[PDB]
């Protein structure tokens, strides 16, 4: 499947290319922070999907304490 | 395993090869666009083969999350309504890449990444089960064609078009957007099988009803909102008028047959009254200003309203006959249409006009191209034995056992029809050279030749066996004529 | 003419360094920076063309 | 004694780093042995690695910012909230000092005292967000404001710069004496300064019985005062004329930095001063007024400057219709906003001072950029789309939830207010796309390229804005987490 | 004969607001703003572009009270322009834009007047 | 210049120049072909939309008029330029530009001659 | 032997099994109207 190694590693080197086509040089100006674009974009990946996880499990037991404060008023 | 996922991607995957390519090596370019279409054409043939058609649940599904509680989220399905959408909008592709084949050392990567682009956003709204994100995908369209109206453009009256035609769409959109969100607040969720569960208060029917009509009805000229068409289709490049007519006027209809016929069904009886009173008279008002048109594909493109206003009457007659032979319409109108501005393309590519009175006597210049005119002209005008017959005929079926008046109004568009179709071919084909004006003929190449044979078999084929077609949805479109129906 | 291109094209490489580092030094100025810090920066003599060459002899 | 200034490490680090830098700059840029280096690029440089390490500092230490929590209880208050909101701020800050590096060079700004102001309105602000009284909050936007007026007349010899400081002068130090005067009126009115005791005093007597005059004065003062402080309009009195006046790098930073904050001390606010949806009305009123001056005036701008200022107050207008509805959801929408509003409006600001190295000042200079950088031009197309709110981008999904979020409260007439002015705004949008890719002028313009620095922030941002729709979900998750911690 | 540029060659009497009078050289066809930019008196920096919407009085010039008889009327756009950075809202009556007016040979022998400079920069 | 402009010898864009072609102060405006032999002298001008014939040269203070095909050796007007070919100028200046970019691909940044200035030196001491 | 008799067999083998694809629908039905209810109760909760 897609994983977020390779997305990530797409995603750096895609922003390497871009750089570089900005600056109005060649897209493989200089291929070793290419290499490093494509380690720095698979690492943030892999970080943002374990910092969604970690966000989403702090939501929903955010979510459960309003939702039993909000409960109490009934009583 | 060839699900939709693939389809979408291989687009993507061909839009992104080009994006970092030199643009010196232009040979490259072209044959890899070329190829990323013909892939992605055979990909949606595929997919035709393993369609299930004796169920109506959605097939091909597929599930991306959006927002983090599953509220709304990406997904993905066809059924036998949009399966020949997505078939027709893969295959046009290819045919809109070959035909600036030979200028193409002009136009750049940015044309066949523009038209990739333009694949990948059409074939995803006819794909789409959330409303919320067919919205998404139904308006992110107008950047690439804004861009393919504006950069390669004929005149300087491509600003004025481009800015007509984007303000008419936003106008719609916005509108569309707000029912939208009423909806997503009311209900809870976007999904479009949670949200033809739902019942709807009947006071909301209605106003929901026409904010959804609000947007549709641009992208399907019904009488007041027809005057972008003309102007941003004649500013347009050749293969930039295949897509406006070809998919880009089918976005209205789908939107009615997926979203409005189903998501209310006592809205849609209260308003069909309504549908059949624009429909009818733009169909005589439609069919008889193009008479008195002069530009070539000014008139074309007046003869997609009126076969573009006959489907609304077959959608609205809530019957097999009707909605089912709609469908037909729309394929046989996205083959005939795109092919006669195709036409048009190859007189405009060799003389720089488009004038009627410039052009007569081709018939002894250009035999070929007469030959495949006259036979789209055919088309255009419902002869049997042609794709648009089977569909307008059985639209007038499904309307007369509803309403004999507006199917007899309805059947005043063939008399019309007729009229211009084969008086347009007089003028342009038949009659005595002007040496004055133009001498310099050139019949069609290989890739004219090539290009108007899918055309031409695909045209017949679905017009003397439509069964291979109507066999697919029957199951589809049944259980679209009922929903809060149970008796 | 002759004599500056003459003076150029002899440079050793330890002059042509120091030449380009002067040059970029004293491409861009900033007058505002030199009076509040009370210095005034002058282009060194050898980025400076003889006045014989120059479109009507400027001095300054 | 030690380990309670352990919720303060982030603070104490980039103050001590910005006086080691003031030392350094004042040191060695009046050397002889140096021949007065030029050191605004150094300077420049250890302040960006200064506001990284207090970034890994502050990201690091996410358990410990809330503890001595009853010791710093009067002098500030930090939860989740302030967490990801300081974050932001840092990261904004660091974007905004890695754009102006190629300012320093070409354009030969030597200044190195620029950076040390930089980040001490960043340790203003700072101080601000965690700030959690009226005193605090007060001495915070000072400081801020300060560091400001010093940098906005930093152009000494031009025209522009000393015009814009004094109007920013005059207009934020009025701003702040209506803030302080409606600060007073309360603290007399109700004898507490606190967020906690102010919210406990005037939770219950919710105007149920009579209107306490001193109380209601007090709240508007202070609301008039922060909608100054975001030249929310018609408190735009000389926004426009500051921002174009005032230099291209330190523009980029007004534009984003003090919104950050500012609105993180209005929700801090509505969290005790919802004194009878008393604040909902005037930011209702607000909103629309600049919606409406926002997409009505931006239209008849031909400066690039002008353009983004108009834009900004535009943004800020529909930021506010979150404000307008008092909701979970409606702060979940503003903080959206504001986030995605930063980024583009970074993306936008980096795409200007790349060509501000060959002095833009009108959208027609910009015309034949289709031809020369045919990526810029795209890159600038994507951002101005973004801007306008079309859907595949990031700036549509804020301005839908923003939709989104005035529908559930039941405001209808937000709504329309803001469709019209989205379809306006997409039109002069559109327009500058007109300029670049379908207009043909006869004399063309070129710029030079552009730095590494600028080059991947637009890459990145870039990145961000096209495929922001595909993954959405942490954005949505920290946002509701943040939304949720402004009470529990 | 042949084409020579000596054709259309159109002689100008530019003054210096300090009253000093250079007679500069121009082109028939091309803008009296960058018949003054060949000499240096007006920065070609500020006003690179000779467009309408990319202007803002940068290139303001005092044309000769018997002179404007010969030279197309002034249009909404270059009022409009003119009034807004007058700097007092008021119009001289006698200015003109100089990316608005095009050099021909019947303005022979024009005198035009450059006001003082104004910044540009920001 | 003799005609009293600027001198500075300035070619605008999309205009191509063709080889020993020698400019002296001369301005060309944007989307012109210079031939082959082309001598520009002093103070000449050619105006946008124009071409100049191989082997052609024109005096001191000559200008040749825009849409307009000139040579010979005391140049001279030979025809009107056609509409494809006034429009085919920039494209002639493009496909050059193809070219000279994939020439420019044949070059790194940094040579490695200095590897054999070392040996050279080291095959001499130092 | 025929390509009929392979070609109807890879047919058969590409179709999807029908049972599980009802079984799916049904209970992405349930799903979503479960998720519906949280959700509508999540936006009844009041800001303080
Ligand atoms: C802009 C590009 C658009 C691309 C997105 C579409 C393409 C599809 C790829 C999307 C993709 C990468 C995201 C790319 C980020 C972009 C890069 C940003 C800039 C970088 C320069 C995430 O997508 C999945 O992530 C899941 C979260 O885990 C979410 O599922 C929701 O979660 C619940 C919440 O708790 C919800 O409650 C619930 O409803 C859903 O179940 C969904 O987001 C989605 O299913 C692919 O998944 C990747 O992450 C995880 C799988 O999880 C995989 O490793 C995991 O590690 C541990 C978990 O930490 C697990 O222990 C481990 O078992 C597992 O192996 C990876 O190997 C890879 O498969
Ligand atoms: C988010 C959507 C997804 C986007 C895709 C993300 C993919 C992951 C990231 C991939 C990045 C690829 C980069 C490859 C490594 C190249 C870095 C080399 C830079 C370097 O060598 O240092 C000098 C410049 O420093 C620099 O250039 C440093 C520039 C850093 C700018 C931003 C600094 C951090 C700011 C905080 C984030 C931005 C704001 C976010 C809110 C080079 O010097 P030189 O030789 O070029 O010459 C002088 C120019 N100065
Ligand atoms: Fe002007």
């Amino acid at each position: 499947p897609i994983s977020a190694t390779m997305v990530g590693a797409l995603l750096g080197l895609g922003t390497q290319m871009y750089s570089n086509a900005l600056r109005k040089l060649p897209y493989m100006r200089h291929p070793w922070e290419h290499v490093v674009g494509m380690g720095l974009g698979a690492v943030f990946a892999n970080q943002l999907v374990k910092w969604d996880v970690k966000l989403k499990e702090d939501l929903d037991v955010m979510l459960a304490k309003a939702r039993a404060a909000n409960e109490r008023r009934y009583f | 395993y060839f699900n939709l996922s693939g389809l979408i991607l291989c687009p993507v995957l061909g839009s992104i090869i080009l994006l970092f390519i030199p643009n010196s090596r232009i040979r490259l370019i072209r044959l890899i666009g070329l190829c990323a279409s013909l892939i992605t054409f055979l990909y949606s043939l595929v997919l035709w083969i393993q369609f299930d058609s004796s169920t109506a649940k959605f097939q091909f599904v597929e599930s991306l999350r959006w927002l983090p509680y599953e509220n709304i989220n990406f997904y993905l399905g066809i059924d036998g309504i949009s399966l020949f959408f997505v078939i027709l909008t893969t295959f046009l592709i290819p045919i809109c890449i070959l035909v600036g084949w030979s200028g193409m050392r002009s136009y750049g990567k940015e044309y066949i990444i523009a038209f990739l682009i333009c694949e990948f956003l059409m074939i995803a709204v006819f794909c789409m089960l959330d409303l919320l994100l067919f919205y998404v995908f139904f308006e992110s369209v107008l950047i690439p064609m804004f861009i393919i109206i504006g950069v390669w453009g004929s005149r300087q009256r491509k600003i004025k078009a481009a800015y007509q035609f984007f303000l008419y769409t936003l106008l719609g959109s916005l509108f569309m957007l707000l029912a939208i969100l009423l909806i997503l607040f009311q209900t809870g969720t976007t999904d479009l099988q949670i949200l033809l569960t739902t019942e709807f208060s009947e006071r909301r029917q209605i106003f929901l009803w026409i904010a959804f009509f609000a947007s549709f009805a641009v992208k399907v000229p019904m009488v007041p909102v027809h005057i972008w068409l003309p102007e941003a289709h004649v500013e347009a490049p050749t293969a930039g008028s295949v897509i406006l007519a070809g998919i880009l006027l089918k976005f209205g209809t789908y939107g009615f047959l997926r979203f409005s016929i189903p998501m209310f069904p006592e809205a849609t009886l209260c308003f069909t009254p309504f549908i059949y009173t624009l429909s009818a008279i733009a169909i005589i008002y439609t069919s008889l200003t193009t008479l008195r048109q002069i530009d070539l594909k000014k008139i074309i493109a007046y003869s997609s309203v009126a076969h573009m206003n006959l489907v609304t009457i077959g959608m609205f007659s809530l019957n097999i006959q009707g909605i089912g032979g709609s469908i037909l319409l729309m394929l046989s109108h996205g083959l005939v249409s795109s092919a006669l501005f195709l036409c048009v393309g190859v007189l405009y590519d060799r003389h720089k006009t488009r004038l009627v009175r410039y052009y007569g006597g081709l018939v002894s210049t250009m035999p070929n191209f007469s030959t495949i005119f006259f036979f789209f002209t055919l088309a255009n005008m419902s002869l049997p034995g042609t794709s648009s017959f089977i569909g307008e005929f059985l639209i007038l079926v499904g309307a007369f056992q509803r309403n004999s008046l507006v199917a007899t109004l309805a059947a005043l568009g063939m008399i019309l029809g007729a009229a211009y179709s084969l008086w347009l071919y007089n003028r342009v084909v038949s009659g005595n050279l002007k040496p004055d004006f133009l001498h310099k003929f050139s019949d069609l190449n290989g890739r004219e030749v090539f290009i108007f044979i899918p055309f031409l078999v695909g045209l017949v084929w679905m017009g003397v066996y439509p069964k291979v077609f109507l066999d697919c949805m029957h199951t589809s479109v049944s259980n679209l004529v009922q929903h809060g129906k149970f008796h | 003419l002759a004599q500056i291109h003459a003076s150029e094209n002899s440079k050793s490489f330890e002059q042509i360094e120091v030449e380009r580092a002067l040059r970029k030094k004293y491409a861009r100025k900033d007058e505002d920076y030199d009076s509040m810090l009370g210095i005034t920066r002058e282009t060194p003599p050898e980025l400076i063309l003889p006045d014989n060459v120059l479109p009507g002899g400027k001095p300054v | 004694m030690f380990n309670l200034f352990l919720a303060v490490f982030p603070e104490i680090f980039i103050i001590n780093a910005t006086f080691i830098l003031l030392i350094h700059g004042v040191v060695f840029s009046t050397s002889k042995k140096y021949d007065y280096p030029p050191l605004a690029s150094n300077v420049g440089w250890l302040g960006l690695l200064s506001v990284l390490i207090t970034l890994l500092l502050l990201a690091a230490g996410a358990p410990l910012l809330t503890i001595a929590h009853l010791f710093w209880n009067n002098l500030f208050r930090r939860d989740n909230f302030t967490y990801f909101c300081q974050i932001f701020l840092l990261l904004s800050t660091a974007g905004t000092i890695s754009m102006c590096f190629d300012f320093f060079d070409q354009e030969r700004f030597d200044a190195f005292e620029f950076i040390v102001l930089i980040l001490l309105s960043t340790c203003g602000m700072l101080f601000m967000i965690s700030a959690y009284d009226l005193i605090a909050m007060y001495l915070a936007i000072e400081l801020q404001s300060l560091c400001f007026y010093v940098i906005a007349a930093s152009k000494r010899k031009s025209e522009f710069s000393t015009e814009a400081g004094l109007k920013y002068l005059i207009l934020g130090a009025f701003s702040s004496g209506i803030l302080l005067f409606g600060c007073s009126m309360i603290y007399g009115s109700t004898g507490a300064t606190h967020f906690d005791q102010l919210a406990k005093i005037l939770t219950g007597y919710e105007i149920t019985g009579a209107r306490s005059s001193g109380i209601f004065m007090g709240i508007l003062f202070i609301a008039v005062g922060f909608l100054f402080k975001i030249t929310a309009v018609p408190f735009h009195m000389w926004a426009p004329d500051i921002y174009e006046g005032s230099p291209t790098p330190v523009t980029a930073f007004l534009s984003i930095a003090p919104k950050i904050s500012i609105f993180a001390n209005i929700l801090r606010v509505f969290i005790y001063g919802s004194y009878g949806a008393t604040l909902q009305q005037i930011f209702f009123f607000c909103s629309i007024a600049s919606m409406i001056l926002g997409a009505l005036a931006a239209m008849a701008q031909t400066k690039v400057k002008r353009l983004l200022a108009y834009s900004s107050i535009g943004h800020v207008g529909y930021i506010c219709i979150g404000f307008s509805c008092g909701t979970i959801e409606g702060i979940q929408s503003l903080l959206i906003g504001i986030f995605i509003y930063a980024l583009m409006t970074m993306d936008a600001f980096a795409i200007v001072l790349a060509l501000r190295q060959t002095r833009v000042k009108y959208i027609a200079d910009l015309g034949a950029l289709a031809k020369t950088n045919p990526i810029l031009a795209i890159t600038f197309s994507i951002t101005m789309f973004s801007y306008a709110g079309i859907p595949p981008l990031a700036g549509f999904c804020s301005k839908f939830y923003l939709f989104f979020a005035a529908l559930g409260c039941g405001a209808y007439f937000l709504a329309l207010v803001g469709v019209v002015t989205s379809v306006i705004g997409c039109f002069y949008y559109i327009r500058l796309v007109k300029r670049m890719f379908f207009d043909t002028p006869r004399t063309w313009i070129l710029y030079e390229p552009m730095d590494r620095n600028k080059s991947l922030l637009l890459a990145m941002t870039s990145f961000f804005i096209t495929l922001f729709l595909l993954y959405p979900s942490p954005l949505f998750s920290v946002t509701h987490q943040m939304a949720l911690s402004l009470y529990l | 004969g042949s084409k020579k540029v000596s054709d259309r060659i159109v002689k100008l009497s530019a003054i210096d607001p300090d009253g000093y009078k250079q007679d500069i050289i121009g082109l028939s066809g091309q803008t009296l703003l960058r018949a003054l930019t060949h000499t240096g008196l007006i920065d070609p920096a500020s006003h690179r572009l000779d467009d309408i919407e990319a202007c803002s009085a940068e290139c303001e010039v005092q044309i000769a009270e018997e002179w404007l008889e010969k030279l197309p009327p002034r249009t909404y756009d270059e009022e409009y322009v003119l009034k807004r950075s007058s700097r007092s809202r008021i119009l001289n009556k006698h200015s003109r834009l100089g990316c608005q007016v095009v050099l021909t040979q019947e303005l022979q022998g024009m005198v035009v007047a450059v006001p003082e400079a104004k910044p540009w920069d920001i | 210049s003799p005609t009293g402009l600027p001198a500075q010898t300035l070619i605008d864009r999309y205009v191509t120049v063709g080889a020993y072609s020698l400019l002296r102060s001369c301005t060309i405006e944007p989307e012109c072909i210079i031939g082959q032999h082309s001598i520009l002298m002093e103070g000449s001008l050619v105006e946008t939309r124009s071409i100049l014939e191989a082997g052609s040269v024109l005096p001191p203070g000559r200008r040749i008029p825009s849409g307009e095909l000139w040579g010979g050796n005391p140049a001279r007007f030979i025809r009107t330029l056609t509409n494809e070919e006034t429009l085919e100028i920039p494209k002639l200046a493009v496909a050059i530009n193809h070219l000279s970019g994939d020439y420019f691909s044949e070059f790194l940044p940094y040579s490695t001659i200095y590897l054999e200035v070392e040996k050279f030196k080291k095959s001499l001491g130092i | 032997g025929f390509i009929m008799e392979f070609a109807e067999n890879l047919v058969l083998r590409l179709m999807e099994n029908p049972e599980e694809r009802d079984r799916k629908a049904r209970e992405h039905i349930y799903e979503m109207h479960e998720r519906c209810k949280k959700i509508k109760e999540m936006w009844a909760l009041p800001i303080r």
